[PDB]
Formats: structure tokens, C-alpha cells, sequence
């Protein structure tokens, strides 16, 4: 779906959720 | 999920459950990839050793849930299943490689703020995310510990993907390019791991990128659950996306 | 353990 791994209560609404950061903080490559 | 948290509300909406209609009891994880497919792991469907080898009418999904146990009107949707495929190189018999399958719903499910896919990686995401020490999110009912117990609602836990030297180091099951490892080390101090229940559940990454979730894995086996220089297996989803896109393109 | 579902489901 071109809407696929987009969240509704989260991604939708610019909110995030409470560990993604720490996802985030782990992908060293590209920034 | 041993050492994880309780999910938020909606925050793994493509989390699919794996349910038996007699004895009504969880079987595993899956995941939702769009309106009638649903992702899951061979073993889950067929395990010749544990003398398992489901039929579709065995089976219902359960779409939206949070709690474990709770029937949760108004949010979680149940569908029943038009027919498996279960990858035909799927190996039972010896280390779980390619252990992939695919359920397809007798009818489309609605999406809801509870309920939504999870986008499957291409190439230049795959090779962009899967390295080690980048993190990933697995969710899933399954035990909370590897002895006990059982959670009341969805369990949540980020693990770093770990080198594949030291995937194979941690085993004597012989690895393939199917299968990738993830877990902390024991000098690592954190830990986590998934347990049994959570088998079929998802591997999931949030790509830098364009800020979507990709299933990079499937919650495969583990010697044990969570134990000290042991990591958790899981089935490579990419290396696997031909097979799937063959079977949902003639299905 | 879990909470019986409809039964619209089981036919
Ligand atoms: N341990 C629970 C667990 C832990 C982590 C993960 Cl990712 C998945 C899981 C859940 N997954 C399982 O239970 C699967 C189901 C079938 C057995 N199994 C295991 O994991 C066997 N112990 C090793 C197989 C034995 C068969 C050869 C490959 C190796
Ligand atoms: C490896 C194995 O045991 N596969 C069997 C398959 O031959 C059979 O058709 C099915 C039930 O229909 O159960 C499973
Ligand atoms: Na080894
Ligand atoms: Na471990």
C-alpha cells in the first residue's frame, strides 16, 4: 500500500512514540 | 518478549495473532502487509517434529489487538483464512531456513487507527538497514520469560541486528543468508529477546530515510529464550521477496 | 485463559 508503515496514531499525527529514538539513535549511516 | 514493555496503543497496528478455534488458544505472531495478506512464519503452520501441520480451517487471525486475552470489541477485527502457502524450500528438518508463509483473508480487513500495514523493504532499504548494531523492534504475546509468565497485553522490545560471525560463533545450527541474528551481547549489559508465542511476529525498522516502518524480519528460533550469548533468529524478508511477490501476483 | 469470541467467528 503506498500508505504502508505509516502509523495512524503516530506517524499521521507527527507524534512518536516513546523508543523509536532510540532506533533512530542506532542508524549511523546516511546522517 | 523477554526484558521488553508493554506496547502503546496503535503502536504496531500490522500486529496480526495467530489464533486456534478449538482449543481456542494463541498459536503466534504475524503481520499485516495489506488489506488480505498476512505474513507469518512456516513454522508456525507446519513443524512435522511437534507434530504440526495446520489446515486453514484450523485457524483465525486476529487483527488490532492489544490485550493478550480480552475479545476487544469495537477495535481488534477477526478474519478467517482463504488459503497458506508456505515457502516451498521451507527446511523443518534441519535449521528453520526459509521459514516463510503467507495466509491469505477470506475477506479484506478494514483499516482503522488499530488496524494497518507494514511496508515489506526493497533492496536499497534492506542494504541500507540491515547492518549490525542498527536496531530493530520486535513485538509479540509470547512468554515473557524462557522457564515460568504470559503478558496481559502486547509486548515491545528494540534489539541491534549483531554480525553474522558472531551469529554463527553463537550456535552449532548451521546459518544461512535467510536468516539474520539479532540480541545484545553479554557484555552489552541490556537485553531482551523474543519466546515462544512470538514466533511469526515482526522485525520491524523505521527507515531514516522516508519515515516508514519496514518488516525487515520474522521472529524465527532461539536457543532458549534471552539467554546469555545466544541471539535471537529471524527469517531475512528481503532475501525471501521474490517468493513472496510470486505468490500474492498468481494469488 | 482467553475470552470466548462470537460465535459468528467458529461457523
Ligand atoms: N525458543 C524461542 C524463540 C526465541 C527467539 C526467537 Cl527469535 C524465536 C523463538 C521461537 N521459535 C521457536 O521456538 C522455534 C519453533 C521450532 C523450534 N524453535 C526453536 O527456536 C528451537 N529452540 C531451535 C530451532 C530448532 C529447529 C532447528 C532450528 C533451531
Ligand atoms: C510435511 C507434512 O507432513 N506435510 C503434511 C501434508 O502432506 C498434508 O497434506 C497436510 C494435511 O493436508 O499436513 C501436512
Ligand atoms: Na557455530
Ligand atoms: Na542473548
Amino acid at each position: 500500500e503506498a500508505d504502508c508503515g505509516l502509523r495512524p496514531l503516530f506517524e499521521k499525527k507527527s507524534l512518536e512514540d516513546k523508543t523509536e529514538r532510540e532506533l533512530l539513535e542506532s542508524y549511523i549511516d546516511g546522517r | 518478549i523477554v526484558e521488553g514493555s508493554d506496547a502503546e496503543i496503535g503502536m504496531s497496528p500490522w500486529q496480526v495473532m495467530l489464533f486456534r478455534k478449538s482449543p481456542q488458544e494463541l498459536l503466534c505472531g504475524a503481520s499485516l502487509i495489506s488489506d488480505r495478506w498476512v505474513l507469518t512464519a512456516a513454522h508456525c503452520l507446519l513443524y512435522p517434529p511437534w507434530d504440526k501441520n495446520f489446515t486453514e480451517n484450523d485457524l483465525l487471525v486476529r487483527i488490532g489487538k492489544h490485550s493478550r486475552t480480552r475479545y476487544e470489541r469495537n477495535i481488534e477485527k477477526i478474519s478467517m483464512l482463504e488459503k497458506i502457502y508456505i515457502h516451498p524450500r521451507y527446511n523443518w528438518r534441519e535449521n528453520l531456513d526459509r521459514d516463510i508463509a503467507l495466509m491469505k483473508l477470506k475477506k479484506p480487513v478494514a483499516f482503522s487507527d488499530y488496524i494497518h500495514p507494514v511496508c515489506l523493504p526493497d533492496r536499497e532499504t534492506a542494504a541500507s538497514l540491515l547492518q549490525a548494531g542498527y536496531k530493530g523492534r520486535v513485538t509479540g504475546w509470547g512468554n515473557l520469560k524462557e522457564t515460568w509468565g504470559q503478558p496481559s497485553v502486547l509486548q515491545v522490545v528494540n534489539l541491534p541486528i549483531v554480525e553474522r560471525p558472531v551469529c554463527k560463533d553463537s550456535t552449532r545450527i548451521r546459518i544461512t543468508d535467510n536468516m539474520f541474528c539479532a540480541g545484545y551481547k553479554p557484555d552489552e549489559g541490556k537485553r531482551g529477546d523474543a519466546c515462544e508465542g512470538d514466533s511469526g511476529g515482526p522485525f520491524v525498522m523505521k527507515s531514516p530515510f522516508n519515515n516508514r516502518w519496514y518488516q525487515m524480519g520474522i521472529v524465527s528460533w532461539g536457543e532458549g529464550c534471552d539467554r546469555d550469548g545466544k541471539y535471537g533468529f529471524y527469517t531475512h524478508v528481503f532475501r525471501l521477496k521474490k517468493w513472496i511477490q510470486k505468490v500474492i501476483d498468481q494469488f | 485463559d482467553f475470552e470466548e469470541i462470537p460465535e459468528e467467528y467458529l461457523q
